[PDB]
RNA sequence: ACUAUGCUCACG
RNA sequence: CGCGGGGUGGAGCAGCCUGGUAGCUCGUCGGGCUCAUAACCCGAAGAUCGUCGGUUCAAAUCCGGCCCCCGCAACCA
RNA sequence: CGCGGGGUGGAGCAGCCUGGUAGCUCGUCGGGCUCAUAACCCGAAGAUCGUCGGUUCAAAUCCGGCCCCCGCAACCA
RNA sequence: GCUUGAGUCUCGUAGAGGGGGGUAGAAUUCCAGGUGUAGCGGUGAAAUGCGUAGAGAUCUGGAGGAAUACCGGUGGCGAAGGCGGCCCCCUGGACGAAGACUGACGCUCAGGUGCGAAAGCGUGGGGAGCAAACAGGAUUAGAUACCCUGGUAGUCCACGCCGUAAACGAUGUCGACUUGGAGGUUGUGCCCUUGAGGCGUGGCUUCCGGAGCUAACGCGUUAAGUCGACCGCCUGGGGAGUACGGCCGCAAGGUUAAAACUCAAAUGAAUUGACGGGGGCCCGCACAAGCGGUGGAGCAUGUGGUUUAAUUCGAUGCAACGCG
RNA sequence: UUGAGCCUUGAUGUGUAGGAUAGGUGGGAGGCUUUGAAGUGUGGACGCCAGUCUGCAUGGAGCCGACCUUGAAAUACCACC
């Protein structure tokens, strides 16, 4: 998070923030995640992941493109 | 047109001032397809303008049209849901055409006597920017400057 | 009068506002501005440019103190901050370092209920 | 952003 | 009984002690906006200082009245 | 019977106790919008003020009677 | 008798299993204190609310409560309910390794009894945040809602009660048996640890699929396959998991559990359409970008209406109304 | 840490005419300069950013009052505010 970038540079470049937190504090602990809803919304985000990964093996179809 | 990107028709130069800028000005000034009446008014106006201003016609019309020319105009776009005022850089073809229409629109009102007199006075007031046409650009700027927040 | 060398530009960027507040080294307020204080009200107040102009308005009104270089301390999310720091360069400062003070609670207090 | 309703029965 | 402050467009305000340049916010009509409505934004229409008098280069402004507006706390036929 | 207060477009309220001025919100009629109805938008009409008399230059508004209407009182034995 | 089921010991392995006690850091609210100058807050847009008594922001020092970021996963443990900071205390089970021992000690279970989320209930603590009820501002025809600002019971704790949930894999428990692949997780063997490996074989687990089954959807060695043991339950939809009595509860209510009456259906899965303020991709004066109009006037025409002895008849959203 | 008065002293105070970031009024025409000067290097005090004000010195002893623009004349000396 603590980013100095030497001296001649300036131009922000603080992906250190964007690839660490921000979303963790904000879109999660902004408004209440009703205990069960995480368990629901994760398990569908988890089931959607393996749906794509299992399809990615069977994606090699005829195509003809 | 939805996905029909086609170009525009070519226009013709005006005999006595062989050009293009004021040739379109005649078309915007025209009503009921009477180009003979309209073209006689534009020559009458620019000849009376050139006498007073002490310049030519093309350069007298230019130092007048640029003073009523919009830099940025205000559209409104609903990207997400809500309706807010998004300013946008006007295209160079529409830029001068939007100015010509404001000169003629102001000249409909302001009933002096003749159409040739009214345009001459509007273009004279445009040269020293104090007409109704410059006011209509001035307000168009104020919307873009005030609502500059929106990209 | 005082004439501080360096300071700290605290930026409180919420969704609705962007409150810029330039302080000294020891967290002592010298001046401030807001998106609401700049003009820009309602829908206009929550934008990157309305934060830019607020930082430009906070850049001046601390010229008596004469800060050459400062540290940024962004906070919250907001439409500003990735825009507000651009404003501090263009105004007339040197950014020593940029930091976050976005208060991450380690699952502590129950937040408000979801809205519909 | 929000934004109601559709009187009864009738296609062997 | 007083000494004191206070007096502007329809109205609530300041500005009024530091004489040469009457602001500012609701009532005001036209826009731009959008298939539209709300909003939001831009510019317009109105007091030469409640009113009358002295001086001095210039007076809402310095000084005297009025119509008053009161703040009050005094008020024992 | 005493005592205040009332009675105003179709409804409920201002304007009434300071004499010349009739508003507000719904509803009604007309036109829009919609496939149509509602909602919504834009126009329009609609009350001589309980009634009968005064006073007055002029009365919804002042005064008197009479007809409904509320509120208060009809107590000590 | 026997030893294969079942149990014991032996040495370990993993784990938010449990119960009791500590302590840590971030943050929220608040408390006094410094700085400092108009807003903050919020929203689709506003307002209530909070602020010139000096808020918000910023920093200093406290106080208190509750919950434990990241690790963290189609990870683990638990009979289910459920169980996440770190540390000790007591403590239940699970699995593996190879033996030794017991010698059918087993499996199910009506009544019985225990445990059993959240919300409730009782007595006594605590009370930051959140938040039923409630209040105010919006929204709207109305808004006893959704949105906003406040906000009490409650959520926390100790101890008793309650005994229910879509308490759900909507799938009772135990056991045997029948093609596969990719993984996750925790063991334990064989080998060179010769270098993040080579090769088996036990637990538990997620995903896809074969035969077979199924009304179909799907299930599929963790079966909804093939069989056995025992239990629970079902018999059309409404009436109704209601009434009445019994039992249980402080109550809230739970549990057991009908009948009259009424209907010819109610229902499940899947199919084709149509529709969606579902998604994606396209189109047309659909919109944008323009331009001229109608709506205002007069007149012409055509309908509606109304009038009349008759104002013949037909056409009436778009697709009837200078139409037949 | 105060809440003001108050004297010494020093500036400060740009409608417009305009060489002047001049408030009213006045003793009245030489002050001052070698009691080490004009111009400036540089930096401070002030600033309605027009241009005031001044530490010290390389420099070296000059600078200038009526005149012309004003409702007013020059902080050249100096009295009172
Ligand atoms: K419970
Ligand atoms: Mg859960
Ligand atoms: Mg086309
Ligand atoms: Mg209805
Ligand atoms: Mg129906
Ligand atoms: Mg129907
Ligand atoms: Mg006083
Ligand atoms: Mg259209
Ligand atoms: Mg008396
Ligand atoms: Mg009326
Ligand atoms: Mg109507
Ligand atoms: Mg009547
Ligand atoms: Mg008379
Ligand atoms: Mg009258
Ligand atoms: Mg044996
Ligand atoms: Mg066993
Ligand atoms: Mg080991
Ligand atoms: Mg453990
Ligand atoms: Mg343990
Ligand atoms: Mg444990
Ligand atoms: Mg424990
Ligand atoms: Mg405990
Ligand atoms: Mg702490
Ligand atoms: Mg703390
Ligand atoms: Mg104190
Ligand atoms: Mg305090
Ligand atoms: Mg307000
Ligand atoms: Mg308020
Ligand atoms: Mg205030
Ligand atoms: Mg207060
Ligand atoms: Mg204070
Ligand atoms: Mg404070
Ligand atoms: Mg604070
Ligand atoms: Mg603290
Ligand atoms: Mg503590
Ligand atoms: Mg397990
Ligand atoms: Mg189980
Ligand atoms: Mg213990
Ligand atoms: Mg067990
Ligand atoms: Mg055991
Ligand atoms: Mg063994
Ligand atoms: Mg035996
Ligand atoms: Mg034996
Ligand atoms: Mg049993
Ligand atoms: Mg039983
Ligand atoms: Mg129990
Ligand atoms: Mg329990
Ligand atoms: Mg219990
Ligand atoms: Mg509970
Ligand atoms: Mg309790
Ligand atoms: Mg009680
Ligand atoms: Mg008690
Ligand atoms: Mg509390
Ligand atoms: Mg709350
Ligand atoms: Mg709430
Ligand atoms: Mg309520
Ligand atoms: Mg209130
Ligand atoms: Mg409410
Ligand atoms: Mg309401
Ligand atoms: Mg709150
Ligand atoms: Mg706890
Ligand atoms: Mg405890
Ligand atoms: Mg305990
Ligand atoms: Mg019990
Ligand atoms: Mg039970
Ligand atoms: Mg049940
Ligand atoms: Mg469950
Ligand atoms: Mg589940
Ligand atoms: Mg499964
Ligand atoms: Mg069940
Ligand atoms: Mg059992
Ligand atoms: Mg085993
Ligand atoms: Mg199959
Ligand atoms: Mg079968
Ligand atoms: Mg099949
Ligand atoms: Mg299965
Ligand atoms: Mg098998
Ligand atoms: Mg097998
Ligand atoms: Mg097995
Ligand atoms: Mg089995
Ligand atoms: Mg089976
Ligand atoms: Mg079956
Ligand atoms: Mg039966
Ligand atoms: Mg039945
Ligand atoms: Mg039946
Ligand atoms: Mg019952
Ligand atoms: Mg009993
Ligand atoms: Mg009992
Ligand atoms: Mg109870
Ligand atoms: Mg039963
Ligand atoms: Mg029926
Ligand atoms: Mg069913
Ligand atoms: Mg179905
Ligand atoms: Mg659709
Ligand atoms: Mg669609
Ligand atoms: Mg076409
Ligand atoms: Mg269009
Ligand atoms: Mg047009
Ligand atoms: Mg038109
Ligand atoms: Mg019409
Ligand atoms: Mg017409
Ligand atoms: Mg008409
Ligand atoms: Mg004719
Ligand atoms: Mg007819
Ligand atoms: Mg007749
Ligand atoms: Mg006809
Ligand atoms: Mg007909
Ligand atoms: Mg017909
Ligand atoms: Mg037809």
């Amino acid at each position: 998070i603590k980013v100095r970038e030497n001296e001649p540079f300036d131009v922000a470049l603080r992906r250190f923030k964007r690839s660490c937190e921000k979303a963790g504090v904000l879109a999660e602990v902004r408004r209440r995640e009703f205990y069960e809803k995480p368990t629901t919304e994760r398990k569908r985000a988890k089931a959607s992941a393996v749906k794509r990964h299992a399809k990615k093996l069977a994606r090699e179809n005829a195509r003809r493109t | 047109p939805r996905r029909r990107v086609i170009g525009q028709r070519k226009i013709l130069p005006d005999p006595k001032f062989g050009s293009e800028l004021l040739a379109k000005f005649v078309n915007i000034l025209m009503v009921d397809g009477k180009k003979s009446t309209a073209e006689s008014i534009v020559y009458s106006a620019l000849e009376t303008l050139a006498q007073r201003s002490g310049k030519s016609e093309l350069e007298a019309f230019e130092v007048a049209l640029e003073n009523v020319r919009p830099t940025v105009e205000v559209k409104s776009r609903r990207v997400g849901g809500s309706t807010y005022q998004v300013p946008v850089e006007v295209r160079p073809v529409r830029r001068n055409a939007l100015a010509m229409r404001w000169i003629v629109e102001a000249a409909r009102k302001r009933g002096d006597k003749s159409m040739a007199l009214r345009l001459a006075n509007e273009l004279s007031d445009a040269a020293e920017n104090k007409g109704t046409a410059v006011k209509k650009r001035e307000d168009v700027h104020r919307m873009a400057e005030a609502n500059k927040a929106f990209a | 009068r005082k004439q501080v060398s360096d300071g700290v530009a605290h930026i409180h960027a919420s969704f609705n506002n962007t409150i810029v507040t330039i302080t000294d080294r020891q967290g002592n307020a010298l001046g401030w501005a807001t998106a609401g204080g700049s003009g820009f009200r309602g829908s206009r107040k929550s934008t990157p440019f309305a934060a830019q102009v607020a930082a430009e308005r906070c850049a001046d009104a601390v010229k008596e103190y004469g800060i050459k270089n400062l540290e940024v301390m962004v906070k919250g999310p907001g439409p500003g901050r990735e825009s507000t720091i651009r404003a501090l360069n263009a105004a007339g400062f040197r950014i020593t370092n940029i930091t976050d003070v976005t208060p991450i609670p380690h699952n502590g207090c129950r937040p408000p209920k979801k809205r519909r």
